[PDB]
């Protein structure tokens, strides 16, 4: 139906619109081609249940209670891969 | 062991509410939580005030004080709605007068 | 942010600032004064509103409405409602000043 | 519709009908002093046999105060455009061939009752 997932940076943040089935660095691909953020810019903090590197949003932890429209599910993040881990 | 028990009020919130008109009715649902509005002016509070009682206008007004003398034609609302029988005199605000009567009535 | 004009950036002059849709912008009557100010043709694809004084919470619940209600408006769901925090909606009074929504 | 009743001004009391055949038209001629009058409607009798259809006189709006009536949200206003309605049914003999909902407005002043 949709999907409503908080990719918050600290001081940047990005939204969420899609289906029920996406791939995870799909997304990531789709804030590189407007916010330049290349998939070293991405880490992918834990969701409430296990976060998941099957990479696809049809998995554990990810519902449909997730994906309310009243209800969003938010989340810090991390623009690096192994170098640092940055809040604020 | 456990008592099925539950009632309904049989019939017959289908509604296109936008930001303002969601806004205006939660506060139209809790009138009675405001503490202090800050710097809101009288005109954007025009609707959750009309459906409003003077007890909680009383509080808004002793925590809001800057906002009296854009509340008085509101008054004129509840005067006619309790005092109809009744006109000020000259150089009367609705507001001091209904309290007048108010503390007249209950002594 | 950048010149595509699809995502529009929106700053209520603190850390936390959010990024909307624009088709999910739709429905405000300030983005056609604002962001569609004298002149369109690349006034709206700037995407910098240094707005003040809205908290980070507010300012997010505003847009998460705003894209709420754009997706439902005209769709086949009619009956929901949002649920604002009675103490932020007090402030959220005042961004129906300003969003015009 | 219905005919009021006329009252004699002199002796306070009851008029009633009469067709003086002078100018062949209808009087309401007292019959405890002289007095006549002439009359505006030539209508004297008149009955109702299913023109029942007009509940909302017998409404008085007041009944928006009932705590035991029950309140609903999905009935606006048509004056005041309140939310809040009391809906009911019409309780008389003649009206129990129909279970349709009066609503009355629950905000004050406005007064206004409605059906459907
Ligand atoms: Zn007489
Ligand atoms: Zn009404």
């Amino acid at each position: 139906m949709d999907v409503f997932l908080m990719i918050r940076r600290h001081k940047t943040t990005i939204f969420t619109d899609a289906k029920e089935s996406s791939t995870v660095f799909e997304l990531k691909r789709i804030v590189e081609g407007i916010l330049k953020r290349p998939p070293d810019e991405q880490r992918l903090y834990k969701d409430d249940q296990l976060l998941d590197d099957g990479k696809t949003l049809g998995e554990c932890g990810f519902t449909s209670q997730t994906a309310r429209p009243q209800a969003p599910a938010t989340v810090g993040l991390a623009f690096r891969a192994d170098d640092t881990f940055e809040a604020l | 062991g456990r008592r099925m028990n539950s009632k309904m009020q049989v019939y017959s919130l289908p509604k296109m509410m936008t930001l303002h008109q969601q806004c205006i009715r939660v506060l139209k649902n809790n009138i009675d939580s405001i503490f202090e509005v800050g710097g809101v002016p009288y005109s954007v509070l025009e609707p959750v005030l009309e459906r409003c009682t003077p007890d909680q206008l009383y509080r808004i007004e002793e925590y809001n004080h800057v906002l009296i003398e854009e509340t008085d034609q509101l008054w004129k609302v509840h005067c006619h709605r309790d005092f109809k029988e009744e006109r000020p005199e000259e150089y009367e605000s609705w507001r001091e007068m209904y309290l007048r009567l108010q503390d007249a009535r209950e002594q | 942010e950048g010149p595509d004009a699809m995502y529009v950036k929106l700053i209520s002059s603190d850390g936390h600032e959010f990024i909307v849709k624009r088709e999910h912008a739709l429905t405000s009557g300030t983005i056609k004064a604002m962001l569609s100010g004298p002149g369109q043709f690349a006034e709206n694809e700037t995407n910098e509103v240094n707005f003040r004084e809205i908290p980070s919470h507010v300012l997010s619940k505003v847009c998460m409405y705003f894209t709420y209600k754009v997706r439902y408006t005209n769709s086949s769901t009619e009956i929901p409602e949002f649920p604002i925090a009675p103490e932020i909606a007090l402030e959220l009074l005042m961004a129906a000043n300003f969003l015009d929504c | 519709g219905f005919v009021g009743i006329r009252f004699c001004q002199e002796c306070n009391n009851m008029l009633y009908p009469k067709e003086d055949k002078e100018n062949r038209i209808l009087l309401y001629a007292c019959r405890n002093c002289d007095y006549q009058q002439e009359a505006d409607n030539s209508c004297i009798y008149v009955n109702k046999i299913t023109h029942e259809v007009d509940e909302l006189t017998q409404i008085i709006a007041d009944v928006s105060q009932d705590p035991t009536l029950p309140r609903t949200e999905d009935h606006p206003c048509q004056k005041c455009g309140h939310k809040e309605a009391v809906f009911f049914q019409s309780h008389s003999a003649r009206a129990e061939d129909a279970m349709r909902l009066y609503y009355v407005c629950t905000a004050p002043h406005c007064g206004h009752r409605w059906t459907e």
